[PDB]
């Protein structure tokens, strides 16, 4: 009984193991300034050397769409990559990740990360757990970005977590526009006629419907080309004032740089990033779990408080279920063996009989290197119904 | 009660477009009151260092979402009713004097005191093909008293603007100043918590 | 050919005088691929408490039935798909099965000489299992790998 | 159509993430704001049944719209049970190459997604990019200030 | 035998969650499977033997 | 509405939350009923009526 608890005390925990499903998706994420034809660059040239490994058969790409978030992003870019059927191939999807990283470790400009699909599909669509560092008392998400900072680097120094990264980025480029309120009513300029030429000559600006093919489409005004770019469009622009008189925007508008977070995420009411990290090889999920959690105690401050999403809060709240099962039934395995034997004591000999198969099954897993979980659990309870029925046999 | 409050939303959003401009813009609600109070913190000033105004604002900003996250706590809310509010008052002798009504201020605070919305530099349909997009940021809100008095409603013949500062007097207040709550002699806020069914 | 201003000289302004008209994209950011060619990728979300499989048999007939129509020069591939991993897995738990039915006649004759012993509870074990079946059908419990 | 996503998330996403706090077992809620659009994504536990879910998030939402900042624009607004699960993801890919990328998801969103939508089973089919022809109008702005 | 099988696996039953639908699977299964095979086992064994 | 009532132009920004705007009249001047004599509005030809 002592070896048995020794033995639950040592193996590693996890909800689920991971399991190879044929397809490896990478999400690539250029630096936050990149366009879109730098992400399509990128993305061709990781197909090429992807598609150049025997055991990748396909590839399909979704550039410019931002994957977990389901965002259309300039820069983010997600591919996916099908492989050869299991009995074709002999390298596992693990190794394949491993040879694709060690090609592209040279690639500074992008980064890539390719995980495997998550085990269980309905929990999360990223591979790795989702972790949220909640900042209950932050005021802006520049504090955030530093602190997640240092938490992601303190969690890629532990050998427990792998491919540790995070959504939030203050790096972005922003422009931010400046209205002279004084010289513009001096020019007798109404503001939402200004703000109105400012939308359709920079942005698109959607008038009303036109029939073609049946469907109803949309009709858009914008400027053309290169007259947005090079910062320069506020002077070729000119509004009309109520004297009919042309003024060009650059007059009461200035329009000075900046940089600020394009994405900006809320979880129960507190400003959060989405900390997801991949679990080492050789390390189980429950284990990276945990690991990342103390760091995030560590690393963070009192402040941040981490929730968890996906298959980790299934996992987390989930905890001690089996064990509380597992109780019950033997209680209730007494109660219905004492019950037929007309006999208090005997029922105490039937249970005796479980610590054996327990102590089988977890020594055997310990052995094979393989790690808790849910499916062991059901194992376990099976057997306890199994070591009961021998000893039904043997004391009736 | 799901189903009749669902029913009765469905039928009030087809018949909103019936109504004033006043109610749409404040919107329709739709609730159920089945439910009956579970308890009334009353969030009272002993010292009256806090008006009415200060302790059912920080009610409703610091206290009131913290009491919905308890579990078990169907609703939760509080009865004054008196949110802050840049309230502009309007002196209709300096009005006459300058010759501006209040109509011109209604228009130059609707105008002035808007965000509207901004393109991106650099998007895709480009020859150049520029190295990065920048997105263009354009507020145009004002958020201080002091700002808000800046409006200019009027430009005169001589190069000096006229502004809500000369014509009117600009304060946070409360939205509405019809009710008041007291507990004994000190002011109050009473927070009326429903449980929540099962 | 929309009118801006008379002019006054009786020459109307039209657009096409100061901006060009084309028709294009809403937006032009993002963009898929198959491979090194260029596509359409369409995602399709099934169901909250629908069938996986049963679905992607109606899409995959549908899409037959509209390939069947397309414009010259397009083709529909289907890279990514989670049905085939689920009919592959049923499948191996299926020899799985068949593997231990095997495995339990050889020990059941290696233990009981005679054939007949040997039968008698191999065909109890069909019974059993398809009772398990239909009492399946009864409580509305969908069949997964874990039943399996 | 444009704004900063820092001030959406503040002034649209707490109000009506509050709204729905105390929704009928959600197990967790998340926000995203993104310039010219707010995802809010609500959970619930795993019994929950999401139709029911949905109504209640509707009651929540109309009983709060007292507190509701999104009426700046009314053109789009969506509740919608969603499903993380993606059945497949289908390449509609052109072999000639005659028709380019817009061509091909005008096409697909005419025809195909339509009958996907309606194919039982299916919750949502949808394709990514927003590539819907569009009459695009592009001004020139020399020209526009040489004719006023 | 049938008895402490299904009484192990009620149980089961009630608890409800991520692992909760995932045991219950088994434990449905199982008892089910055990419960019939113990009524051949009873009934219809003897007689074909 | 302006002077005797409450005019809700539009929202402004605090702690986060958007707060109404309202243009009202100096309480002293509107409690009378002879309130209307002060208040004054403009005729369409720049006259005050």
């Amino acid at each position: 009984i002592g070896f048995i608890a020794y033995l639950f005390k040592i193996v590693p925990s996890s909800l689920v193991p991971s399991e190879d499903q044929g397809v490896i998706m990478s999400i690539i994420n250029l630096p936050s300034g990149s366009s879109i034809h730098r992400t399509i660059e990128e993305v061709d040239t990781i197909n090429k050397n992807a598609t150049q490994m025997k055991e990748i058969s396909s590839s399909v790409s979704l550039i410019g769409f931002d994957l977990f978030t389901s965002s259309l992003k300039e820069n983010a870019a997600a591919v996916f990559f099908i492989l050869k059927d299991w009995s074709q191939r002999e390298a596992s999807s693990d190794q394949i990740i491993a040879q694709l990283f060690g090609q592209y470790a040279a690639d500074r400009n992008a980064l890539s990360y390719f995980l495997n699909l998550p085990p269980i599909p309905g929990l999360s669509l990223t591979g790795g757990f989702e972790m949220y560092a909640q900042n209950k008392s932050g005021k802006d998400y520049d504090a955030i970005q530093q602190d997640v900072n240092k938490m992601l680097e303190l969690a890629r120094t532990r050998k427990e977590l792998a491919n540790v990264r995070t959504t939030l980025d203050t790096s972005f480029p922003q422009y931010k526009l400046i209205i002279d309120r004084d010289k513009m009513k001096y020019y007798n300029l109404n503001m939402q006629d200004v703000f109105n030429t400012i939308s359709a000559t920079i942005g698109t600006y959607y008038v009303n419907d036109f029939p073609m093919l049946g469907k109803n489409f949309q009709v858009n005004i914008r400027a053309l080309g290169d007259f947005r770019n090079t910062q320069d469009a506020l002077k070729n622009i000119y509004i009309r004032s109520s004297d009919n008189k042309m003024i060009p925007l650059n007059s009461f508008l200035t329009l000075v740089r900046s940089a600020g977070p394009d994405d900006v995420k809320r979880f129960n009411l507190f400003p959060a990033a989405l900390i997801q990290g991949d679990p080492a090889p050789g390390y189980t999920s429950g284990q990276a779990i945990d690991a990342i959690a103390e760091v995030a105690k560590q690393s963070l401050g009192d402040e941040y408080s981490i929730a968890w999403s996906g298959s980790a809060y299934q996992e987390v709240s989930s905890k001690g279920a089996g064990a509380y099962a597992f109780v019950l039934g033997m209680i209730f395995v007494f109660l219905i063996l004492a019950a037929q034997y007309e006999r208090w004591l005997m029922p105490l000999a039937v249970i005796t009989a479980v610590p054996f198969a327990v102590f089988g099954s977890i020594l055997l897993v310990a052995l094979r290197g393989f790690d808790n979980d849910i499916y062991f659990q059901t194992g376990l309870l099976l057997l306890i119904g199994l070591s009961a029925k021998n000893a039904i046999l043997i004391i009736e | 009660p799901d189903q009749a409050a669902i029913d009765v939303n469905n039928r009030i959003s087809a018949a909103t477009a019936k109504l004033p401009e006043a109610v749409k813009k404040l919107g329709v609600t739709v609730r159920k009151s089945s439910s009956t109070i579970l308890e009334v913190v009353s969030v009272y000033s002993e010292d009256s260092s806090m008006n009415d105004i200060d302790i059912y604002n920080y009610v409703s900003l610091n206290i009131l979402d913290e009491l919905k996250r308890i579990p078990g706590v169907g609703d939760a809310s509080a009865i004054g009713n008196k949110n802050y509010s840049m309230r502009i008052w309007l002196e209709p002798d300096l009005l006459n004097k300058f010759g501006v009504t209040a109509n011109d201020v209604i228009n130059a605070v609707n105008d002035q005191n808007a965000q509207y919305a901004t393109g991106k530099i650099g998007e895709e349909p480009v020859v150049n093909k520029s190295p990065q997009v920048i997105s263009i940021t354009m507020q145009g809100r004002l958020q201080t008293p002091q700002e808000f008095e800046n409006i200019i409603l009027r430009v005169n013949e001589d190069k000096s603007f006229l502004r809500i500062k000369d014509v009117a007097k600009v304060e946070i207040g409360a939205e509405q100043y019809n009710s008041t709550g007291r507990l004994n002699t000190s002011a109050a806020v009473p927070i009326i918590i429903n449980l929540q069914s099962g | 050919n929309i009118i801006l201003r008379v002019n006054e000289d009786k020459s109307f302004l039209r657009i096409k005088d100061v901006a060009k008209v084309e028709i294009g994209a809403e937006q032009y950011n993002s963009t898929g691929r198959l491979n090194t060619s260029a596509a359409v990728p369409i995602i399709i979300n099934l169901q909250s408490g629908a069938n996986a499989v049963n679905t992607a048999k109606l899409i995959n007939e549908k899409m037959q039935e509209l390939s069947k129509n397309f414009p010259q020069g397009l083709k529909y591939q289907i890279p990514y798909d989670t049905t085939i991993f689920v009919k592959a897995s049923i499948k191996e738990v299926i020899k799985t099965f068949v593997e231990a039915l095997a495995l339990v006649l050889v020990v059941m004759y290696l233990f009981l000489k005679n054939f007949k012993s040997t039968i008698i509870p191999m065909i109890a074990v069909p019974v059993s299992l398809l009772g398990t079946f239909a009492v399946l059908y009864v409580l509305g419990f969908s069949i997964n790998l874990l039943t399996l | 159509t444009g704004a900063d996503a820092q001030t959406i998330a503040s002034t649209v996403a707490t109000p009506i993430e509050d709204a729905i706090n105390g929704v009928d077992n959600m197990i967790y809620m998340d926000s995203t704001s993104s310039p010219g659009q707010m995802k809010l994504t609500v959970y619930f536990n795993i019994g929950t049944d999401p139709d029911q879910a949905a109504i209640d998030v509707n009651n929540r939402i109309s009983a709060a719209t007292a507190k509701l900042p999104e009426a700046v624009k009314k053109l789009g607004v969506t509740v919608r049970k969603s499903s993380s699960t993606i059945l497949e993801v289908v390449s509609v890919y052109s072999e000639d190459s005659s028709m380019n990328d817009i061509d091909i998801y005008n096409y697909v969103s005419l025809n195909i997604l339509d009958e996907l939508k309606r194919i039982p089973g299916v919750g949502d089919a949808s394709a990514i990019g927003n590539k819907n022809y569009s009459m695009r109008i592009w001004l020139e702005p020399d020209l526009l200030n040489k004719f006023g | 035998i049938v008895l402490v099988l299904c009484a192990v696996f009620i149980p089961v039953s009630f608890i409800s969650g991520f692992v909760g639908e995932i045991q219950r699977q088994f434990a449905l299964t199982l008892a089910i499977s055990v419960a019939i095979s113990g009524f051949v086992a009873l009934t219809l064994t003897p007689s074909l033997s």
